[PDB]
RNA sequence: GUCGCGGCGCGCCGAGGGCCCGACGCCUGGCGGAGAAUCAGGGUUCGACUCCGGAGAGCGGGCCUGCGAGACGGCCCGCACAUCCAAGGACGGCAGCAGGCGCGGAACUUGCCCAAUGCGCGGCGCGCGAGGCAGCGACGGGGAGCGCGCGAGCGAGGCGGGCCCACAGCCCCCGCCGCGCAGCCGAGGGCAAGGUCUGUGCCAGCAGCCGCGGUAAUUCCAGCUCGGCGAGCGUCGCGCGGCGCUGCUGCAGUUGAAACGCCCGUAGUUGGCCCCCCGCCGCCACGAGGAAACGGGAGCGCUCCAGGCAGGCCCGUUGGCCC
């Protein structure tokens, strides 16, 4: 119904500050849980150490094996699955060789026929990966 | 072409004893050669006839344009002249000769080497 | 309960417009019902009206030429600024040229012109247009 | 799987890219662009208007 | 610190809220093509000077009259319009400046004006002359297409006396 | 006791004080404001930084001098961590400016100089890593190019002079030679642009989303052609808009998410009509008085422009006025 007196606004501001939290994104903006969850933290993009790469099957109904590398965050030594992005790139990394992380674009969310990987490789050891593809720089 | 030179807003300060002028170099299609080429055309307005005592300075050309605006420091005498006037100002009239400052880092260090024994 | 005695009178006359009647009676006479009725009669939306007296609330029959296309009041009456007058008629009346915003205000109950042209502002009664 | 990885990039065979002449830059392209889609009604026209890269509009023009 | 800091300075385009519109793309197109513009920025510049410009006539309209700052502002308004030439001297109204387009902001503009004094032969001839400082306006070299000349200017517009009458005499490929 | 008032402190007496108009406790990847981002209106989010006020110079304390400091480019001490040592001792404190190290996704030269603008001392003038200048610097903003055209023209340079400058330099002017030069993302739809030709054959990959790929791939990998924007374009993170998907304007609750099983009831919020002429309230208008910058905004052609407060023989030329 809502209330309209000319002395509610007490009750008006607290309904506001009551319901703004049942939003998924008020609370995913306010309440802290996520800035603590996420292993970049809040960073724009992430750096961290190769440990493992792995051959991730695709979701039903695409089948495919998405190539990525399992990255533990030098930040807050937190174990991540990352995508390396477009063809053979795999190749150009290797294990323990360092590697910049962003996220996909889903802000946190899991994207395409990958589960999981929030996140997918920018740079190698430095070297920017869609160069490497692109055979601007070598590695 | 030829250059036609009035001065505007002159003031008498008698405090610095000089006069104070916008000098306007209009050049359509040419230039002036140097401050010192047009200072003569200045001094005749002013009508000190001494170019000595006459400082140009701010000369600025507009884009393009052939007219040229600056500032005159007409001082009524080398003297006064001496006493009030930036001493870069004068090395760059080329009327006094150049003093050498040190280098300002190794003038500082001297000075904390002199505190550092005995003050 | 009878919170608001306007609301119930405009209420009352727009549903009489929609039906098409030409004479209605308004249950509870208040002076300022009678303030903003004589606005419309002087802008020629509403016709003669007559406040009967019961001896308590008064009663008050309004006659309707179908001109009137509606009216309403705005609760909580807030106060309105000389300078948003306009921000309000932008958005409570159709048209910047028709309409009329009734205010309440210390020289007396007036529309937003009138209001306009003495260059003050006051607490919103509520709108006929 | 992993193992193979890049099979279509190596499969492609290398094509080579035609030496084309260096465009107009800047406002003469736009003026070229311009001159295309609305003057001359020629490049685009097969009698009416026809989208750039039109299977019509190529072959004509090669 | 530094005065450098408070120095000013302002965005002075305003970009489309939907890029990919095939009226709005190809109406921009056409208007490169009348006016010889480089790139979207320069009629995105011209969108936001007039939007600015008629905010300021719709803020004055809903303002009564005689009160004060529609008589002071709005003739304020008025009157650079008027100096300028997008406002028709003639109209010499509030309700005229809010009824006008981008086509008139672009007029005034210098590379337009070198065309209609017939001293360009195309809009596209002009802007490569005006680069070339063969332009002059008032006694003024000017360099910059974009220039935009006042109504008194219009006529202070001439070929510049140092490039094309040939006072060099050996100018560009003549001199070798 | 203090510069002074005061539970500021103590002695004594009394039991108060604060609270659902949220006391108290906790938490804050919490300096505040002038402001900024985005935006019809209403709003939302951020307020390290320029100006203003506060706070702190590793962390706690304590002090001296002075008119003023609980001062750290003063001292004393405890802790943490350096430094040199001839082993007894001494000795610090870059949240000044460069510069390094570490950390992170991320951030400039151990440059020069007091010439401007201030300030400290001193009539004839120095001191200043305040501040200024240069370097670096696609944070970003602004202005021009990559031709015009049909035979003529530039500017990008270079080289000179001038100008400018603490000194150079840049800009700009002037002679001389003269040497235009594009990316980054896309083309199934959303969303502008091939039903082109290979390779591949649910593989490889792509694809924010829906979807393509299993042999006629408009979606991949190349060529070709084409579109968008442009000296910038793509990607990620976040804020605002989108989103009347937070609803004051302005959301919904029969069935989609959702009327408390019912009733009483305090706080709270809300209460008919009535007296013209009076006091208090809110209310609206208009004033005073209170920093600018910013944001507007008068006027002024920095060649335009972002800027700036300039200018020109001029209101006592300005720099109004508003917030």
């Amino acid at each position: 119904s809502k209330t309209s007196g000319l002395y509610t606004a007490r009750k008006l501001r607290t309904v506001r500050r009551v319901n703004r939290w049942a939003d998924k994104k008020y609370r995913k903006a306010h309440l802290g849980t996520w800035l603590k969850a996420n292993p970049l933290e809040g960073a724009c993009m992430a750096r961290g150490i190769v440990t493992q790469k792995i051959g991730i099957s695709a979701k039903q109904p695409n089948s495919a094996v998405r190539k990525a590398v399992r990255v533990q965050l030098t930040k807050n030594s937190k174990k991540i699955t990352a995508f390396v992005p477009r063809d053979g790139s795999i190749t150009y990394i290797d294990n323990n060789d360092e590697v910049l992380v962003a996220g996909f674009g889903r802000a946190g969310r899991a994207v395409g026929d990958i589960p999981g990987c929030r996140f997918k490789v920018i740079k190698v050891a430095g070297i920017g990966l869609l160069a490497l593809f692109l055979r601007k720089r070598e590695k | 072409p030829e250059i036609t030179v009035k001065v505007r807003k002159v003031l008498n300060n008698p405090l610095l004893q000089r006069q104070q002028c916008v000098v306007d170099v209009l050049h359509p299609g040419c230039t002036y050669e140097s401050k010192e080429a047009i200072k003569a055309k200045v001094a005749q307005q002013l009508k000190v006839a001494d170019q000595k005592n006459i400082v140009l300075y701010g000369f600025k050309t507009s884009f393009g344009g052939g007219h040229t605006v600056g500032f005159c420091n007409a001082y009524q005498n080398m003297d006064a002249l001496m006493k009030y006037e930036p001493g870069f100002r004068k090395i760059r009239c080329g009327l006094i000769e150049a003093p050498k400052p040190v280098s300002r880092k190794q003038l500082k260090n001297l000075k904390n080497r002199r505190l550092k024994k005995r003050g | 309960v009878r919170i608001n005695v306007l609301r119930d009178a405009l209420k009352s006359i727009c549903n009489a417009q929609r039906i098409g009647k030409k004479q209605v009676i308004v249950r509870p006479s208040s002076k300022v019902i009678i303030e903003f009725l004589q606005l419309m009669q002087k802008n020629g939306y509403i016709s003669d009206f007559a406040v009967v007296d019961n001896h308590r609330s008064n009663r008050i029959v309004v006659n309707l030429i179908g001109r009137l296309n509606k009216a309403g009041v705005i609760s909580p009456r807030f106060d309105i600024p000389a300078n948003d007058i306009e921000k309000w008629v932008v958005n409570l009346l159709p048209s910047r040229l028709f309409g009329h915003i009734i205010l309440t205000t210390s020289q007396g109950i007036m529309d937003h012109i009138e209001a306009q042209h003495r260059q003050i502002g006051g607490k919103v009664i509520g709108y006929f247009y | 799987g992993l193992t193979s990885a890049g099979k279509v990039r190596k499969c492609t065979p290398k094509k080579e890219k035609k030496e084309k002449p260096r465009p107009p830059r800047g406002r003469a392209y736009k003026r070229l662009l311009y001159n295309k889609n609305f003057v001359d009604d020629t490049l685009i026209h097969n009698g009416r208007r026809l989208g750039p890269n039109n299977l019509l509009i190529r072959q004509k023009l090669g | 610190p530094r005065i450098s800091r408070h120095r000013n300075s302002s965005k002075t385009y305003s970009t489309p809220k939907k890029p990919f519109t095939k009226p709005r793309l190809d109406a921009e197109l056409k208007l490169c093509g009348e006016y010889g513009l480089k790139c979207k920025r320069e009629i995105y510049r011209a969108r936001y000077m007039l939007a600015k410009i008629r905010r300021t006539a719709r803020n004055l309209l809903t303002l009564d009259e005689n009160d004060i700052k529609r008589r002071f502002e709005g003739a304020a308004l008025l009157r650079r319009l008027h100096m300028l030439g997008i406002l028709d001297e003639e109209k010499d109204q509030l309700d005229y400046v809010l009824g006008l387009r981008i086509e008139d902001i672009f007029k005034r503009r210098l590379q337009s004006v070198i065309v209609e004094s017939k001293l360009a032969k195309s809009v596209h001839h002009a802007r490569n002359m005006i680069k070339a400082r063969h332009i002059s306006v008032g006694g003024q070299i000017v360099n910059i297409p974009s220039y935009m000349v006042r109504i008194s200017n219009t006529s202070r517009v001439a070929i510049a006396d140092t490039s094309s009458l040939a006072p060099n005499g050996k100018p560009g490929r003549t001199k070798r």
